[PDB]
RNA sequence: GGUGAAAUUCUUGGAUUUAUUGAAGACUAACUACUGCGAAAGCAUUUGCCAAGGACGUUUUC
């Protein structure tokens, strides 16, 4: 289970950056052939994907996935399993 | 004084279908597609083409005399998404605008158990 | 290859097909309500229960704006939305079904209430059936969030959609194109294709969409294969 | 949450969104006392006490999120033991 | 001694249910005064000595 | 049909959609879950049959 951008290598990243620079240059031959942009550039350049109510990330603790108990006291009707009836 | 004919609507992300059919389902009154209203392939997902197709289907039903229509909305289903398309709501509201009564509204989107 | 396709001169390019008209009580020319009452029922997990206990009246108030009855029964553990006689909009019951599904899938109510708008649309993606192993499932679910939520924010910047990853479901609220893109990202992430692989492709697609000349041509030559 | 609960009532009628119960226990509950299920989960508050001395009934006003049609015959409803009063208190003094 | 007309919200399944309930509540009873009454609302035991169902109509309820 | 736009394919012989019948393989939608179970693999339709366990207590030809 690759989780550090295995297929997207450094050479592939450099090629994608060169293609992006060629697109930003708006060359005719290339065409024929705070700020969210700053945050995206910081995420891309510093490899933020690699590990070390408008939106979810605005709320605090958006990183943690909240886990819950498998048993709760509640008003919900619970049907007994056939195994428990057989034991009884 | 009330004529019931089920109007089955296909609300996909790519296009929309309207299909006026008898209550038994054996005999179909009329059919119309999003691509029939608009020549562009990208405009098949557009709400305006779905509204035009719904208006044409409602005119055909009024010619057939269908006073009220039961509606069954059915998404892409299966392994694909279950969200109804943009044009389904617009065509349902267009059928409301046409003056036909709206009967029972149920969802017939197919869901698999797994895989 | 649209073979045997007839022309459509009645279509106008000046008309905005993406525009959505509002609805009113006098919009329907029938003048009569729905013949049969239509209801939609969903279940919710037990851990949501108490939160629903504190929000439901407010939820009712929202449905009071759209003349839709609602009921929440804890013993069945179900929430049902029903159309009323004063209801005049046929799709608002579907939007209420979307609302109760989003509320069951742990989307908070200040965010979930916006599904009643015509523009918004929701998609709930099931991720429990992709991989059977628990550790691999947890790891691939953490790939979507990443460290400190950052790539998740990038996914928001990819789609302009509210994305919430809870348990076995990913809930996405936003425009239809963003819904399809995040569906692609979530399914490919559960099939162990990394989220940044699609994030970079979406960034390149946005840069290609910036130029109309590149938008006219195929993006597959410029974009890297994945 | 209550420390202990006692068998207060048995389900009889769901009328008008409130639970009618035969009083199994031999003492009279407080007005607006919380009614629980045996997992000590609050279902509603006592709304009305009625019926003759030999057969006492009480009506529970259900809390929000609880529906009266969800229950069935033979169900039991529980109350904290502090919320009870002797029957001879309401009887006339000698 | 009163003569009272009771209005039922829904029709009974059988007519003798009202008579059975009327003879059920004959005797000592637990009552709380309504909010309209000027006295304080407290649970008291009051005796209904006799009762008799003069008439009952399901259609008129 | 699908795409950002596309494109390959299917067909006025009926593509697509809807309704029914027959056959085949697969799965058990919501509740549902990194707090349950299992050594791992993995595991929720009903009904039975079979074998074995986990935690607790009493202990052991220990």
């Amino acid at each position: 289970e690759d989780d550090y951008g295995e297929l997207i290598t450094d050479e592939v990243e450099n090629g994608i950056n060169q293609v992006l620079d060629a697109i930003k240059n708006n060359k005719t031959d290339k065409l024929l052939d705070v700020n969210e942009e700053n945050f995206l550039e910081e995420f891309v350049n510093q490899q933020a994907w690699i590990p070390k109510y408008n939106f979810r990330y605005e709320d605090p603790n958006a990183a943690e996935i909240i886990s819950y108990a498998r048993s709760q006291a509640t008003l919900r009707r619970s049907d007994d399993s056939s195994r428990r009836r057989k034991r009884e | 004084s009330q004529v019931f004919g089920v109007a089955r609507i296909y609300a996909s992300f790519n296009d929309t279908f309207v299909h006026v059919t008898d209550l038994s389902g054996k005999e179909t009154i009329a059919r119309v597609t999003g691509g029939m209203k608009v020549k562009a392939d990208r405009d098949e997902s557009s709400p305006y083409a779905a509204m035009l197709a719904a208006q044409d289907v409602a005119a055909k039903c009024k010619e057939v005399g269908i006073t009220a229509v039961h509606v069954k909305i059915r998404a892409t289903g299966g392994t694909r998404t279950k969200t109804p398309g943009p044009g389904g709501q617009a065509a349902l509201r267009a059928l409301a605008r046409s003056g036909l009564r709206i009967g029972r509204i149920e969802d017939v989107t197919p869901v698999p158990s797994d895989s | 290859v649209s073979t045997h396709n007839r022309d459509k001169p009645w279509d106008t390019d000046d008309i905005d097909k993406w525009k959505i008209e509002e609805f009113k009580e006098e919009d329907n020319a029938s003048g009569q309500p729905f013949a049969e009452e239509s209801s939609f029922m969903t279940l919710f997990p037990k851990y949501r229960e108490s939160y629903l206990k504190t929000i439901w009246n407010d939820v009712t108030r929202a449905l009071d704006k759209h003349n839709i009855a609602c009921v929440l029964d804890l013993v069945e553990g179900s929430m049902t939305v029903k159309t009323t006689r004063k209801t005049y909009d046929p799709a608002i019951i579907l939007k209420a079904r979307d609302l109760i599904k989003l509320l069951a899938r742990s989307v908070p109510f200040p965010q979930a209430v916006k599904i009643l708008q015509d523009d918004m649309a929701c998609d709930v993606i099931k991720i429990g059936n992709f991989v059977t192993n628990k550790e691999r499932f947890v790891k691939r679910r953490q790939r979507l969030v990443g460290p400190n939520g950052n790539t998740l924010k990038a996914l928001e910047l990819l789609t302009k959609c509210y994305i919430l990853v809870q348990g076995n479901t990913v809930s996405a609220m936003g425009p239809f194109k963003g819904l399809k893109e995040v569906r692609r990202v979530v399914e490919d992430c559960m099939k162990n294709i990394h989220p940044i692989y699609h994030i970079k492709e979406l960034m390149i697609k946005r840069e290609l969409a910036k130029r109309p000349e590149l938008a006219n041509e195929d993006w597959s030559r410029f974009l890297p294969m994945f | 949450p209550p420390d202990t609960v006692l068998e207060m009532g048995a389900f009889l009628h769901p009328c008008e969104g409130d639970i009618v119960c035969r009083s199994i226990n031999t003492k009279i509950p407080y007005f607006n006392a919380p009614i629980y299920l045996e997992n000590k989960t609050q279902v509603g508050k006592v709304d009305e006490i009625l019926g003759p001395l030999n057969e006492v009934f009480f009506t529970i006003k259900c809390g929000d999120g609880v529906q009266a049609t969800s229950f069935k015959e033979g169900d039991k409803f529980y109350i904290a033991a502090d919320k009870l009063l002797p029957i001879e208190r309401f009887l006339p003094k000698p | 001694e009163y003569v009272c007309i009771v209005r039922l919200h829904d029709a009974l399944k059988d007519e003798k249910d009202l008579g059975r309930s009327l003879e059920n509540l004959t005797g000592a009873l637990f009552q709380r005064p309504p909010l309209i009454s000027a006295v304080k609302r407290q649970l008291r035991v009051r005796t209904i000595y006799e009762s008799n169902l003069i008439e009952f109509d399901n259609k008129r309820n």
